[PDB]
């Protein structure tokens, strides 16, 4: 019982520390997954911004075309 | 001043506000401004105007 | 006596997991602040390009003002 | 055929062809394209070009 006190001892401290960081790492799985969603979303913001951007820049050009000032 | 003179005139007007308000303005708005700018145009100087938003829309849509 | 070797089966147990635990969070621990670093370099990505685009759009505009058609 | 006009012509000439060339050109460019502009328009119809090139460059950028 000597032998069992302890192990016993040492079990107590070894599961007050998984339910330590069981949570600290599922939180942690989440955390991943909004910063991937997060990541994808903001990659997709920029792809259409720069088309927005690209194609207002034609828009520009073509009315610039028509204002020739040589026509 | 014939008629091209007016039609061509507006067009180049028309895509001049349509592109400094920031290409603001969509097919019916556009539309709108060219029966203004056509009529305006025969009363300083008829379906005309029809053209003229299609040449306007062809350039910024 | 049996709880001493059920006790000692249930310690290497236990400390299996928290020997699979601290690595599996360690690392993510890396991913989530390697994914946070993408997003403000992503984020200054679109700086650069949207800033980069508003130049030339407003030379196009300086451009479109000087034939201005009414002449 | 004043001048002035010639070299407002050769400022919108050049303007347009800077920004159909993606504002490409810079000043030594817009310079050099200013006096060209400028002599072959004095035979069409000297310190001209300063004042061409000036206001386009205060007009690009």
């Amino acid at each position: 019982m000597e032998k069992l006190h302890e192990a016993n001892n040492e079990l107590q401290k070894k599961r007050a520390i998984i339910e330590d960081l069981e949570p600290r790492f599922n939180n942690s799985s989440l955390k991943i997954e909004e910063l991937q969603e997060a990541l994808r979303k903001k990659e997709e913001e920029m792809k259409q911004m720069e088309e927005r951007y690209k194609k207002y820049l034609e828009k520009a050009k073509s009315v610039i075309r028509t204002l020739d000032p040589k026509q | 001043a014939t008629m091209a003179d007016l039609k061509m005139q507006a067009v180049k007007e028309i895509c001049y506000e349509v592109a400094l308000a920031d290409f603001r303005h969509g097919r019916a708005e556009i539309e709108a401004l060219a029966a203004l700018k056509m009529r305006e145009l025969c009363r300083t100087y008829g379906d005309a105007w029809r053209a003229v938003a299609r040449d306007v829309w062809d350039t910024v849509g």
